[PDB]
């Protein structure tokens, strides 16, 4: 078939318009910088708009606090796996930049002396660990998120930045090892464009929806990730799915954290608040793998709830039906719409459900996407950058810690406009074109669009979903993984075989789904290999096979003279896969762990120790 | 392919610039509260009316009528007479009409209040059959 | 003369009649409902009223036979009483209707009762109480003319 | 068992030339799920894959999959499929749209629009970026309820025969309890000149009080409630200054 295909250049072009899409395409625009964002979907209806108890920073407005008290809740809630320097740059900048979006237009809940309404949430604690549970969450009572995007949204139309509405993003676009910018879709007409950029940023989101049951948006299909495998980067950590504990138990759709931190908790068939033996000092406050699991547990230790004993309740009644409406409406609302209930007088029906993903586009402090060997290093991809969900600076480790997600979008994204002032220097120009880039990657939507085979994409999404549904989900054996391994790869075959009805361009749904259920495989099978190899029990991922935490010491014991064990036998290292996208072979290798602060003189380093809550 | 035409930004609008130019001034608000009040102070005439009769009702009922409609009309008819559906050039033309209208509702009743039966009267002079 | 978003967004009915693109279905389609009709009806009563006032003020004037011998131009018909005061009552109505109906909207227009529960019933207590006010106003005066021929002690 | 049958609004613009059409659908209810947009996902899924409307989010917070359902504007992921299977529930739209392709209308005109609000906080005496929150009474922060929920769907400005007959000049209910949602902000020293925006005969005051707008929102605002509460400031009530920052802020 024919294709007419579109010329842009620009300084910096953005995939993906959400939280940490528009907070980089703010600073950009700004700086002066001709910028384009190339979102797939209006940018409202990105997933951020849907985020609920808050975003973190030690803004002290119920209680004195200290950014450095969130910064080790944050070290810990990662178990050791994340990256010391990255999870700094992001404690540090948390309450400037929480701050800044207060003048940004940010209607924030407000406490009576006129500062911004703060609400604990899962795993967090002031004072090192010694004191209580702190109350760091900044919200826009029950919508943070809402509110969040909405802002950044409107803000962002000041900034002049050239938006392209529904635009889909197919490849980025290579000419050795260096990002030139970015192919995508119009959805409207049904062109195709090219943007020569300086930089490229993704931004694109998670994939959350790799999996059956989870809270994430049917355009969660983490597309970026799949242009990061595509052009040729490891992905990182792409095994720690984060299960969130309270999720809706028939359709999935989250119930806040919040619900939690203001005082809300978990129940079994029993009647007993069972959190208090799981985890004694912060019970039902708890960090949500911790929690997620100890309800799984419960469930299938026999004392599960309703009709089936296969989830749980989160029993919100017994607080005060004034401070419920006036800090939990849209829950509250969407419980008596999708559970049909009163949450004044009965609990919600909740299961965990696949919330968040830790893996993804790895990255430096500085944002950058980098491609390591061990003989050089992490080498950095020349001018290109990720932040957001689909990156991985892991500032969360193995387990992201409840509302540090919409701090590390706008934090990083904020960063990523810093970081390319600093280095972009406008001597630079625009490059240009390598002999028709991405004629390929218009080539793979041909071959789908009239794609013809015996086995619909509608029927291969299920199958693919249900497999990694059983396989990968809280708790996982040896070879039950294995065994989905073998399930995930003979679908990556099957790949072939396609099945669509569609042959139009005008906003061809089907067409773009398909598109998707490509970009979800490769994330899909990579995860389960990653997860399939890791013989240890960490943040949110956890054998029964390797119940202990593989670190370089065992940190049960003294530690004087204890010989460290080499990089090659310890689990203290981040999951790195590189995928061959035409076969769909998967070799690993393993990044060391980033150990150091920013500066050793404003934080020191934080030494791991057995994680209990 | 490599066939590409080079592409221009899609349309959209610049809050900034194309709001830094045009900037008249011209409130239709204070013109808006005049326009309430009138048909507000125009409810104790109507059951008034229904009392009170005579020339001098007639007169004002017709007068203040007249401009209530007048008003109305131009609502009405800014309303449905659009450019999009009429082309300019009719769009202009029933602006008019709302005006001319406007006029011989006047002459109509001021003459149907000196030269027959009055307003007020002609009411009486139907509820009574 | 047009705010820059006017300007912008007539470039675009152009631009989208530039690809003939259909109108989406919307009054053949759309939920009868009271908000909209009641909006109707204010509307329709509004000009009908205007229209016979100008087609009465200016048909009587520039007409050569008048008013008063348009009321014998009809009662010599042999007109049936019951159907006198339909005549009447589809009068008094669109006045009592459009008054009341009139400053519930004021009310709106000044953003008091515009809750669900008070557009609902300001359009049931307007509706009943125009029926009420034209009802009793054509029937009213057809007790000092229908008891005055007939009346006993 | 239990066929419910659907009537959607069908166009191809690829279609050499086509018209609209509807188009029957059934769906056995015990196989499918329970809010329209499931229906919907489902037949085409298992029906016919050329079926195309936007969702994303699945709770009704995006904004994406409004539409008019059973005659009324709202969100396919948040309104209950009917239940009486020998009644036919009919889907089209938003209504007065230009339809891109089936349930897609374009939106561009209305995403134009609210940008012409100018809806971020702007601010008379610029102050420095990340240096310390400001000032809010808690009691004017909640001036903004009712007001900063509106997910931008288009559900009321789509049901406002005004906004029909002359969205190009008239702005619509939408954007405008959101160009008000900016002015009674306490933080927004703009009020001013925002209302000196939409001063004329179109923008602000060709709504007809007809009250589609607050009766159609699925997220249960009242957008009518807030034109009319603009009007008492183009004119006659002015707006509340800020109460005063107390001292430690
Ligand atoms: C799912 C969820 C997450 C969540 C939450 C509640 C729910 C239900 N509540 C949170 C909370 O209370 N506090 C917190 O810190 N986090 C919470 N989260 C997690 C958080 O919201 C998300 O991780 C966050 O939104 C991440 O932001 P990001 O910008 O990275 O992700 P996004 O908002 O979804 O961005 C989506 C954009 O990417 C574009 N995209 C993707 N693929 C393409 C292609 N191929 N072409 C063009 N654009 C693409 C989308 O279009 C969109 O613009
Ligand atoms: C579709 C068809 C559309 C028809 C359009 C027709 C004409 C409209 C002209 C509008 C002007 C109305 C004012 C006249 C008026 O009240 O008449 C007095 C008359 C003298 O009485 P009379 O019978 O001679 O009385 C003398 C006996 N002493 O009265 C009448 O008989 C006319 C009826 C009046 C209307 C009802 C009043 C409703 C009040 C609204 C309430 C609100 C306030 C709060
Ligand atoms: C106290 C008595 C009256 C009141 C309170 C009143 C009130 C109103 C109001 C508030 C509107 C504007 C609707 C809008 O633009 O939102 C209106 C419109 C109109 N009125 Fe009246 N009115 C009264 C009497 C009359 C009478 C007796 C007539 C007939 C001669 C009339 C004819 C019209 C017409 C033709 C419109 C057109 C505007 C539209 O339909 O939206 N009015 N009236
Ligand atoms: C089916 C319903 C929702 O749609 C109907 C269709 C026909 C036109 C109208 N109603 C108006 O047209 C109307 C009525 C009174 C005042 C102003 C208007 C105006 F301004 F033009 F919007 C409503
Ligand atoms: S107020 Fe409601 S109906 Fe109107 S745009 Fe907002 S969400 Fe949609
Ligand atoms: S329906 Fe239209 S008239 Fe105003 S009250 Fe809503 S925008
Ligand atoms: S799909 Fe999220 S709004 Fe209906």
């Amino acid at each position: 078939a024919q294709y007419k295909v579109i010329d842009h250049a620009y300084d910096v072009v953005i995939i993906g318009a959400g939280g940490a899409g528009l907070r980089a395409a703010m600073g950009l625009g700004e700086a002066g910088f001709k910028t384009a964002v190339v979102t797939k979907m209006f940018p409202t209806r990105s997933h951020t708009t849907a985020a609920q108890g808050g975003i973190n920073a030690a803004l002290g407005s119920m209680n004195p606090d200290d950014w450095k008290w969130h910064f080790y809740d944050t070290a810990k809630g990662s178990d050791w796996l994340g990256d010391q320097n990255a999870m700094h740059y992001l404690t540090r900048n948390a309450v400037e930049a929480v701050t800044e979006l207060e003048n940004f237009g940010m209607p924030f809940s407000r406490t009576p002396e006129g500062k911004i309404y703060q609400r604990s949430f899962g795993g967090q604690s002031n004072n090192y660990g010694k004191g209580g549970v702190a109350k760091r969450t900044c919200c826009v009572a029950d919508r943070t998120g809402h509110s969040m995007l909405h802002t950044l949204y409107g803000n962002s139309l000041r900034c002049h930045c050239t938006f392209f509405i529904e635009y889909f993003a197919l490849d980025l676009l290579m000419d050795k090892g260096r990002c030139v910018g970015v192919i995508a879709l119009c959805l409207e007409d049904g062109t195709i464009h090219r943007f020569r950029s300086k930089r490229t940023i993704v931004a694109t989101g998670g994939y959350g929806r790799a999996y059956f049951s989870c809270t994430t948006a049917h355009m969660n299909t983490g597309d970026g990730t799949a242009l990061a495998t595509r052009a040729g980067i490891a992905l990182e950590d792409l095994e720690f799915i984060q299960f969130h504990p309270t999720g809706i138990y028939g359709v999935g759709c989250l119930i806040t954290e919040g619900s939690r931190g203001e005082g809300g908790f978990l129940v079994n068939s029993e009647g007993e608040r069972f959190m208090e033996r799981y985890a004694p000092k912060a019970k039902d406050l708890a960090s949500r793998d911790v929690v997620s699991r100890a309800e799984t547990i419960e469930i299938m230790e026999g004392r599960g709830v309703g009709p089936e004993k296969d989830h749980i309740y989160l029993q919100l009644h017994h607080l005060p039906a004034e401070q419920l409406h006036q800090r939990l409406p849209g829950i509250s609302e969407t419980a008596k719409i999708f559970a049909g209930v009163d949450v004044t007088k009965e609990p919600i029906p909740v299961i965990p459900t696949v919330h968040y993903n830790m893996g993804g586009i790895p990255t430096n402090y500085k944002a950058q996407v980098i491609k390591y060997t061990k003989e050089g290093g992490d080498k950095i991809v020349p001018g290109l950058y990720a932040c957001g969900e689909c990156a991985c600076h892991s500032v969360h480790g193995a387990n992201r810690l409840g509302a540090n997600s919409l701090l590390d979008a706008v934090v990083f994204g904020r960063a990523c406009s810093i970081n390319i002032k600093e280095e972009l220097k406008p001597d630079e120009k625009i490059p240009e074109l390598p002999e028709g880039a991405g004629e390929e990657s218009i080539a793979n939507l041909d071959a789908v669009r009239y794609a013809n085979g015996d086995v619909p994409t509608a029927e291969l999404r299920l199958t693919m979903q249900k497999t990694m549904q059983k396989h990968a989900g809280v708790f996982r054996r040896g070879d039950i993984l294995a065994e989905g391994v073998k399930k995930m790869m003979d679908l990556s075959k099957e790949l072939k075989r396609l099945k669509t009805t569609d042959r139009s361009l005008i906003w061809n749904s089907d067409l773009t789904e398909s598109l998707e259920l490509q970009n979800l495989m490769l994330n899909a099978t990579q995860t389960i290999v990653a997860a399939e190899n890791r013989k240890e029990s960490r943040g949110a991922h956890a054998r029964d096979d390797f119940p202990k935490r593989e670190d370089e010491y065992d940190y049960s014991k003294p530690i004087e003279g204890q010989t460290k064990r080499p990089f090659e036998k310890h689990w203290r290292k981040h999951t790195l896969t590189k995928q061959d996208p035409r076969t769909g072979h998967i070799t690993l290798d393993y990044r060391p762990v980033i150990d150091k602060t920013l500066d050793p003189a404003e934080v020191d380093w934080i030494p791991p120790i057995i994680r209990s809550y | 392919t490599s066939a590409a035409v080079t592409g221009a930004a899609p349309p959209q609008f610049d809050p900034i610039a194309a709001e830094k130019g045009f900037k008249p001034l011209h409130s239709h608000g204070t013109l808006f509260k005049i326009e309430r009040y009138f048909a507000a102070a125009m409810v104790p005439l109507i059951p008034a009316a229904y009392f009170i009769h005579g020339r001098e009702m007639d007169l004002c009922l017709a007068l203040a009528l007249t401009l209530h409609v007048h008003w109305g009309v131009w609502g009405v008819v800014n309303d449905y007479g659009r450019p999009f559906v009429l082309g300019d050039t009719l769009a202009a033309a029933v602006r008019v009409g709302a005006y001319i209208f406007t006029a011989c509702l006047l002459a109509g009743l001021l003459y149907f209040n000196e030269h027959d039966v009055g307003l007020t009267r002609a009411f009486e002079m139907v509820w009574e059959l | 003369e047009k705010t820059p978003i006017q300007v912008w967004g007539w470039d675009y009915l152009m631009r989208q009649r530039a690809l003939k693109r259909p109108i989406a279905p919307h009054l053949t389609i759309y939920k009868p409902q009271m908000t909209w009709m009641v909006s109707g009806l204010h509307r329709v009563t509004g000009c009908a009223m205007a229209g016979t006032l100008l087609i009465g003020g200016v048909g009587f004037s520039v007409l050569p036979l008048d008013f008063t011998t348009f009321v014998e131009f009809i009662r010599g018909l042999g007109i049936p009483w019951v159907i006198l005061d339909t005549f009447k009552f589809i009068i008094a109505f669109p006045i009592a209707f459009h008054t009341l109906n009139g400053i519930r909207f004021i009310g709106f227009d000044m953003a008091k009762g515009t809750d669900i529960p008070s557009i609902y019933r300001g359009a049931y207590l307007v509706l009943g109480l125009a029926a009420l006010i034209s009802l009793a106003v054509v029937v009213y005066p057809r007790w000092e003319r229908h008891k005055k021929a007939t009346l006993p002690t | 068992k239990r066929i419910k049958t659907f009537e959607i609004y069908r166009f191809n613009p690829e279609e050499p030339g086509a018209k609209p059409k509807l188009q029957k659908f059934d769906v056995d209810l015990d196989k499918c799920g329970t809010m329209v947009l499931d229906a919907l996902i489902k037949i085409k899924n298992e029906v016919d894959p050329t079926l195309t409307f936007r969702r994303s989010c699945r709770e009704g917070i995006c904004g994406s999959c409004a539409m008019n359902i059973a005659g009324e504007n709202t969100l396919a992921c948040i309104c209950n499929i009917d239940q009486n299977t020998s009644k036919t529930t009919k889907i089209y739209p938003l209504p007065h749209m230009f339809v891109i392709k089936d349930l897609v209308p374009d939106m561009n005109l209305f995403y134009a629009q609210y940008a012409s609000i100018q809806p971020w906080l702007q601010k008379k005496t610029k102050i420095n970026l990340g240096e310390k929150q400001q000032y809010q009474s808690i009691k004017e922060q909640e001036k903004l309820d009712g007001l900063y929920e509106c997910i931008l769907c288009a559900c009321c400005s789509a049901s406002c025969p005004s906004y029909w007959w002359n969205a190009d000049k008239y702005l619509g209910p939408a954007v405008l309890m959101q160009a008000y949602r900016w002015i009674i902000d306490s933080r927004d020293d703009s009020a001013a000149e925002r209302l000196a925006r939409m001063q004329d005969g179109f923008s602000a005051f060709k709504c007809h009080t007809i009250m589609n707008c607050t009766k159609t929102c699925p997220k249960h605002l009242n957008p009518a409630r807030a034109i009319g509460e603009i009007k008492m400031l183009l004119t006659k009530m002015k707006t509340k200054p800020a109460p005063l920052p107390t001292p430690a802020n």
